[PDB]
């Protein structure tokens, strides 16, 4: 388990921790205010917000750098752009897709079926058949 | 919603008073009749199984108990003065005669002449004797006391009445103890409730989780699992203790007892003292702490006594200053720990008992005569004012303004304006009736001063003969009386104090930082609105409810000649109302206005005391304990049969319901999450791969 | 007040109930999902491709602009909103009634006391405390980041010949002939 999963886990646990002593002291301020004829802040406020920044830092960990495989090559060369999210302009798109050796149009450059039928008609003469 | 609930919360303890006299009956062998409970007016004749407890009937017969003697059976009673006179059957209480010019005849009751005849008491011990041939078979040992023989009943069902102590009674039969009873809380004169209830930072945080994850671990075994996380399934004595519905509620009675009553149990007897003091004026707590009472005698005693949780000590008895007789006692100021005593002959004592182990001081005195108020400085009282009637006037009712908490400072109309409803602390409300016009006299006098403010006459032949009332509200008064002109029926009137009637105004009552001097006379003025109601029966008496926080409606609570308890919510008594065609389409009137609806039928689900009889004598007190669980609220009416009962003005909101239907609740839960488990593969498999068309 | 423990048969069976009705909704929506001669689609396709080339291609055609029109022309010529919240006010309004389930943190206005509170024939009690109506009319509000997490998601011939007559000149998109400009506008 990497930090993400074990920040969502220790959060969970600290947070129902807290949750569960803020309802047993706020129950005894009127229960207790009852008892007497209608007459632990500090750790419990940090132990909580302790929590709370734990979930945060568990919602930002969850982010990992994109990390690659070229789809040509079969060494692991992983083509990291060091970055977080998926650029917007065009031309950065495209060049994350030009590092690795494939073209997006796919399809309509190579045509599948024709090519298909050739070389798998091909494919039978080679040395490796 | 009664029938789960109709006899487990009903308190209801049965007093028959000492008994005076116990005549026989002539059919239904095992059956007496019991005259007891004399007075200077009437007595109490009941009828009584004598071979169990259960009273079978009582009525309070207006006349002396040396009136009431058997035919020459058939029970002729015989007024004195004239010879008003009624035969009453034996066996069935029917008025079998009645009479004005001569009573048929009469014998007098015998005496009891039990020795010489069957009874020898020599060794602390109880022999039965045949008349000849003493053998003397059923003998006894006495108890503990002993006074008299009551009854004793020699043939087939035999029955023995023994009066052994002042105020028990025991009853054997063939000898085996078979029932007792007891008649010490015959006349409850004053209350007094007592109330039963529970009972470095890393270090902290070690100490908090250690204990959790133990009190956790502990709890983890004992499917049941399942039912620990219902938190469904259980014992009502903590849910009781809990909302504060368990109280011990301590009585005085008219001679010297005090005695402790479960509130819930239907009323055991926890403790009983029994003092010496030969009547019981009034008591109080000593101080705020709740652990001692001080007790005020007829005779002019005063005791002290400690408040324990096994049996009471008396642990101070001792005179007043001067001994005379005690009218009346006043509780002034908490920490002061002072009282003023008016004894007969109308002289009033300031009292400073004890520690308990300009600011004036105002007090209210009222009589028949009229309300008078009083001035406490330097420890002496001065005479303030008078406000005597004449000498055909007769003041009937009073009542004060009970102190209450604050919750909203005006009623809010529709269309969003307010009304600022009068708040003046310092009020009393008082009937004046006056024969030689026949006329009842309403008026709202302020205290401190002595204006009247407010004066209000209904001519309509009042009788006077019936009983009439008042109760003072937090800004209303409501009063009853008997009237005869628009229908001969009993008559409820309610009046309703505002600052000014304009719909958006504040005239006085500046607020910010006036600091008033009510002593000058410079207050505010009020306005006023006055309905009239007419209700069936006859209202003996009244109050007002009370809870924690004063939200809830007030309940105006009433007990009739009957002996039933009705009450009906201030919301159906509204002044300002209208006859329900101007309410129509009326956008300024109210959130849910009620309309006036003249005549008040009565609602037989508000009827208390379902089907118990409950006699509860000429003088009684309804009193209204608060509790937790704002919506409830405890009534008792204290008198000859002392009786107490919860009751909900507003309904039960605060606790849900005890018939919430939870398994229907999760059948629907259980259906919801299995459907959606059956229908999620189907849509999966179905849309996804044929929607691509793979 | 004093509520005692009816904050768990109240909240968390109307909580569960309404992610429920949402998720099957979500299904039933999906299931539900809210030209037969090769003719009729090839006549649609070619109206689209009319379309396209006014929009998508009419833009970097730039000398091939003048040679299409001659061929173009020649061959050319809420039950979802009332259905669920009326049943769950319903429900709500037959087993939660007559009833104060909690106080809100927040001071509303008198009239939403008239509106909150329609289980309570009180007349002072507060605007603060309410019924349990009102724990669905905020969670109707309310509920949208929780089904994000856990996991949701959302004749005619005539009119193009005269379209085609319009689009003749009416604008030839100065493309392929700036572009060097643009290039050595960036990349420096
Ligand atoms: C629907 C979402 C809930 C929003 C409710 C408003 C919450 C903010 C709020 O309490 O402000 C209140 C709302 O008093 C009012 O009720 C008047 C409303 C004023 C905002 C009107 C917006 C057009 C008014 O401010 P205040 O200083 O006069 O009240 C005393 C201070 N306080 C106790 C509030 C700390
Ligand atoms: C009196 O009590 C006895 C025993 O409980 C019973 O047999 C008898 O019927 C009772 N009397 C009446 C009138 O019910
Ligand atoms: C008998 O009648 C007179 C009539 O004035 C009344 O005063 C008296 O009280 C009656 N007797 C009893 C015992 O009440
Ligand atoms: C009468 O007094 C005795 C002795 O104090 C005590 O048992 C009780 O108060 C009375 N007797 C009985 C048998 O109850």
């Amino acid at each position: 388990s990497f930090v993400s999963k074990l920040l969502y886990t220790v959060s969970a646990l600290v947070l129902f921790h807290s949750g569960f002593s803020s309802y047993e002291f706020h129950h005894l301020l009127k229960l207790n205010s009852l008892n007497n004829a209608q007459g632990l802040p500090k750790d419990i406020m940090y132990e909580t917000y302790a929590g709370l920044i734990l979930f945060v830092l568990a919602v930002f960990t969850s982010f990992e750098k994109l990390q690659y495989l070229p789809i040509e090559s079969n060494d692991g060369k992983i083509i990291s752009q060091g970055n977080y999210l998926k650029e917007i302009a065009l031309n950065k798109a495209t060049n994350v897709d030009n590092l690795i050796g494939s073209n997006p149009n796919g399809e309509i450059i190579f045509t599948p079926s024709f090519v298909d039928v050739h070389m798998k008609r091909k494919i039978c003469r080679e040395w490796a058949s | 919603v009664f029938s789960d609930d109709a006899f487990i919360t009903d308190w209801q303890l049965a007093n028959l008073g000492p008994w005076e006299k116990v005549i026989p009956d002539s059919r239904d062998r095992n059956r007496v009749l019991i005259l007891s409970n004399p007075t200077e007016t009437s007595c109490l004749v009941s009828s009584f199984n004598v071979s169990s407890g259960q009273i079978l009937f009582r009525n309070v017969l207006p006349f002396t108990i040396d009136e009431i003697q058997l035919d020459s059976n058939a029970m002729v009673c015989v007024n004195s003065s004239s010879n008003h006179w009624q035969k009453y059957d034996l066996h069935d209480w029917f008025l079998l005669e009645e009479g004005v010019d001569n009573a048929p005849s009469t014998t007098i009751l015998p005496q009891s002449s039990y020795l010489n005849d069957q009874v020898s008491i020599k060794n602390n011990e109880l022999h039965i004797l045949d008349e000849q041939s003493k053998l003397a078979e059923w003998k006894l040992e006495l108890p503990q006391g002993f006074n008299k023989v009551e009854y004793f009943h020699r043939e087939d069902p035999l029955a023995l009445v023994l009066n052994v102590n002042d105020t028990q009674y025991m009853g054997f039969s063939a000898l085996i103890p078979v029932w007792q009873r007891d008649e010490w809380l015959t006349n409850v004169v004053d209350y007094a409730v007592l109330d039963v209830f529970d009972s470095s930072l890393w270090n902290a945080y070690w100490l908090r989780l250690t204990t959790n994850w133990n009190r956790l671990i502990n709890l983890l075994k004992e499917p049941g699992r399942v039912f620990t996380k219902l938190l469904a399934l259980k014992d009502t004595t903590v849910s009781d203790l809990k909302f504060g519905f368990a109280k011990i509620l301590i009585v005085l009675t008219h001679d010297g007892f005090i005695g402790g009553l479960d509130m819930v149990n239907k009323g055991q007897l926890i403790w009983k003292l029994d003092l010496e003091i030969d009547q019981g004026v009034k008591m109080f707590w000593t101080d705020k702490n709740h652990d001692e009472l001080v007790v005020f005698s007829h005779d002019g005693h005063y005791l002290t006594i400690e408040v324990t949780k096994d049996q009471p000590i008396i642990k101070s008895r001792s005179p007043l200053s001067e001994r005379k007789t005690v009218d009346s006692v006043i509780r002034l100021n908490e920490h002061d720990h002072q009282y003023l005593i008016k004894f007969e002959d109308k002289d009033h004592l300031l009292f400073k008992l004890n520690p308990g182990k300009s600011s004036h001081i105002f007090v209210t005195e009222h009589d028949t005569n009229g309300i008078y108020g009083y001035i406490i400085e330097n420890d002496t009282v001065k005479q303030t004012w008078k406000k005597a009637v004449n000498s055909k006037e007769k003041m009937v009712a009073y009542s004060k303004r009970e102190t209450t908490n604050l919750n909203t400072l005006g009623i809010t109309l529709g269309d969003k304006s307010v009304l600022y409803k009068y708040l003046y602390p310092n009020l009393a409300a008082y009937l004046i009736a006056n024969e030689e016009h026949h006329t009842i006299t309403f008026n709202l006098i302020d205290t401190i001063t002595g204006e009247i403010l407010i004066t209000q006459e209904h001519k309509d032949s009042p009788d006077f003969r019936f009983p009439m009332d008042i109760v003072f509200g937090e800004y209303w008064v409501v009063y009853s009386y008997f009237s005869s002109e628009p229908v001969p029926e009993q008559k409820l009137v309610v009046v309703e104090l505002y600052e000014s009637l304009t719909p958006d105004e504040r005239l006085s009552n500046s607020s910010d930082n006036f600091s008033y001097d009510p002593l000058t006379g410079h207050i505010n003025k009020p306005q006023f609105q006055t309905k009239q109601f007419i209700f069936p029966e006859i209202i003996k008496t009244m109050s007002i409810s009370k809870t924690t926080d004063d939200i809830t409606t007030k309940a105006i609570v009433m007990e009739l000649e009957n002996g039933q308890i009705t009450y009906i919510p201030k919301l159906l008594l509204n002044a300002r109302g209208k006859p329900a065609e101007e309410m129509a389409k009326d956008k300024k009137k109210e959130f849910m206005a009620t309309p006036y609806t003249p005549v008040i039928p009565i609602n037989d689900n508000f009827i208390i005391t379902h089907f118990r009889n409950l006699l509860p004598g000429s003088d009684s007190q309804l009193i209204s304990i608060p509790t937790n669980l704002e919506s409830t609220s405890i009534i008792c009416d204290l008198g000859l049969d002392v009786f107490c009962t919860r009751i909900t003005p507003s309904g039960q909101f605060d606790l849900m319901s005890p018939t919430f239907e939870k398994g229907k609740l999760l059948i629907t839960i259980f259906v919801l999450l299995v459907i959606t488990y059956f229908i999620r593969p189907s849509v999966s498999n179905k849309k996804l791969k044929s929607q691509w068309l793979i | 007040l004093l509520d005692d423990q009816l904050k768990y048969w109240v909240l968390l069976p109307i909580s569960i109930v309404m992610v429920l009705t949402g998720v099957l909704k979500q299904y039933i929506m999906t299931l539900i999902t809210g030209a037969q001669p090769r003719v009729k689609l090839t006549e649609w396709q070619y109206l689209q491709w009319a379309q396209l080339l006014i929009g998508n291609g009419g833009n970097l055609s730039s000398d091939a602009f003048a040679a299409k029109k001659e061929f173009l022309v020649k061959d050319l010529t809420n039950m979802a909103s009332f259905i669920p919240q009326t049943i769950i006010m319903w429900w709500v309004n037959h087993f939660f009634a007559g009833f104060i389930l909690m106080q809100l943190p927040f001071p509303l206005t008198a009239k939403f006391k008239e509106m909150l509170q329609t289980g309570i024939i009180c007349q002072d009690l507060d605007v603060r405390w309410v019924s349990s109506i009102s724990w669905y009319f905020i969670s109707v509000l309310g509920l949208n980041p929780v089904y994000n997490l856990i996991g949701l998601n959302d004749q005619v011939d005539k009119a193009m010949h005269a379209m085609a007559n319009d689009l003749t000149i009416i604008q030839h998109e100065t493309c392929l002939d700036n572009v060097e400009q643009r290039v050595l506008k960036q990349y420096m």
